[PDB]
């Protein structure tokens, strides 16, 4: 349940919905936001141990 | 280096590479482009920005 609930955090971006960021701003800036979410979710997955 | 002093260019923005280091590496299939544009949009012709 904690792993599922982790899917609703910004991790340091302007929002936590991929479609929102994609449709709200151009790629050459949204790349960093997607990077932040991806790093956060990789940490959430690696915390398997 | 000869393209640095003979003609004082208004703008010189070397993207994806250091301007001074262009002497010591061998590239592939250099392409040159040329046209005429207004003075304001010279900043506009840049990667990424619309």
């Amino acid at each position: 349940n904690t792993l599922v609930k982790q899917l609703s955090s910004n991790f340091g971006a302007i929002s936590s919905v991929l479609n929102d960021i994609l449709s709200r701003l151009d790629p050459p800036e949204a790349e960093v936001q997607i990077d932040r979410l991806i790093t956060g979710r990789l940490q959430s997955l690696q915390t398997v141990t | 280096s000869v393209l640095y002093n003979s003609a004082s260019f208004s703008t010189f923005k070397c993207y994806g590479v250091s301007p001074t280091k262009l002497n010591d590496l061998c590239f592939t299939n250099v392409y040159a482009d040329s046209f005429v544009i207004r003075g304001d949009e010279v900043r506009q012709i840049a990667p990424g920005q619309t």
